């Protein structure tokens, strides 16, 4: 939970710092600097480590070419005035936004497609860093765009500690770390700035500790299929 | 005239903004640093520095 990590930094890394308050909790007027901090931190683990990995549904309309990920278009959100919401959420699967590589992108039969293939004039293109540009839609279509997903952002303004932080324990001190190295970095103090970048180099550390162990199951190896396409 | 005695409160009291001598010194030096940093001729290091 977010207590947890409150109580965490205050007391044992962010504790010969202002925003520690001398190990007695953060302060309630400091939140809005450790959850900034918390959701770098957070992106930053869940772009280079694969921990959350979702898939949306974009319902294909005549009219629309170009089919942006953002929430204001989905189906779950009331809030939008749109007309034509084509993100197909459910409460299961919200789409908050958490979007970090398209990876992968199926038909809804469940047959994959191309993407960013210029040859191929029947791949998905991507113009933007949130579009998803179909050259050729269909009224009764639907797409299966997947993605490596983010931590769901905790705003600035959250008060409520109960929020729950989902980072394996084998991560919590990759983030602490981060946030440490962050808030140490802002100051342009050499004695500070020094132990900044020492946090950078042990953040940076157990990363590559994590990657040699592989603890998420990320770089392993797959049944090779070489010989069965060329025919052998 | 009516001479005042001369008491603990009459150099510092204690506070950053203080009606002491000390205190009004140190208000004097720090306006003259800010009217220097407002000018981004120094960075918050150095001004708690100096």
């Amino acid at each position: 939970k977010l207590s947890e990590l409150f109580q965490m930094l205050s007391v044992g890394e962010l504790s010969l710092i202002r925003t520690g308050n001398d190990g007695q909790g953060i302060r309630t007027q400091d939140y809005p600097k450790v959850i900034a901090q918390l959701n770098a931190g957070l992106t930053n683990l869940h772009a280079r480590f694969p921990l959350l990995e979702k898939e949306v549904i974009i319902q294909q309309y005549e009219q629309i070419s170009k089919y942006y990920l953002r929430s204001e278009f989905a189906q779950m959100n009331t809030t939008s005035t749109e007309k034509y919401k084509y993100l197909m959420d459910s409460p299961t699967e919200r789409f908050l936004d958490d979007v970090i590589r398209v990876e992968r992108v199926f038909d809804e039969c469940g047959c994959p497609l191309y993407l960013n293939n210029e040859p191929c004039c029947g791949s998905i293109v991507t113009p933007s860093f949130d579009c998803i540009q179909i050259v050729y839609p269909i009224e009764t279509n639907a797409l299966f765009v997947t993605y490596r997903a983010n931590h769901p952002k905790i705003a600035l303004t959250t008060t409520d500690l109960n929020t729950e932080v989902r980072i394996p324990a084998s991560h919590e001190k990759a983030l602490t770390y981060y946030i440490a190295s962050q808030l140490y970095s802002n100051s342009p103090n050499p004695e500070t700035a020094a132990k900044g970048v020492e946090w950078s180099q042990r953040f940076e550390a157990e990363c590559t500790k994590i990657e040699n162990l592989d603890l998420d199951n990320a770089h392993i190896a797959q049944t090779n299929v070489k010989p069965e396409m060329r025919g052998w | 005239v009516v001479i005042e005695p001369i008491t603990n409160e009459d150099l510092t009291t204690k506070v950053v903004d203080g009606t002491g001598i000390f205190d009004e010194l140190m208000t004097a030096a720090n306006a003259h640093l800010s009217a220097q940093w407002d000018m981004e001729r120094i960075t918050g290091t150095q001004y708690a520095e100096v």
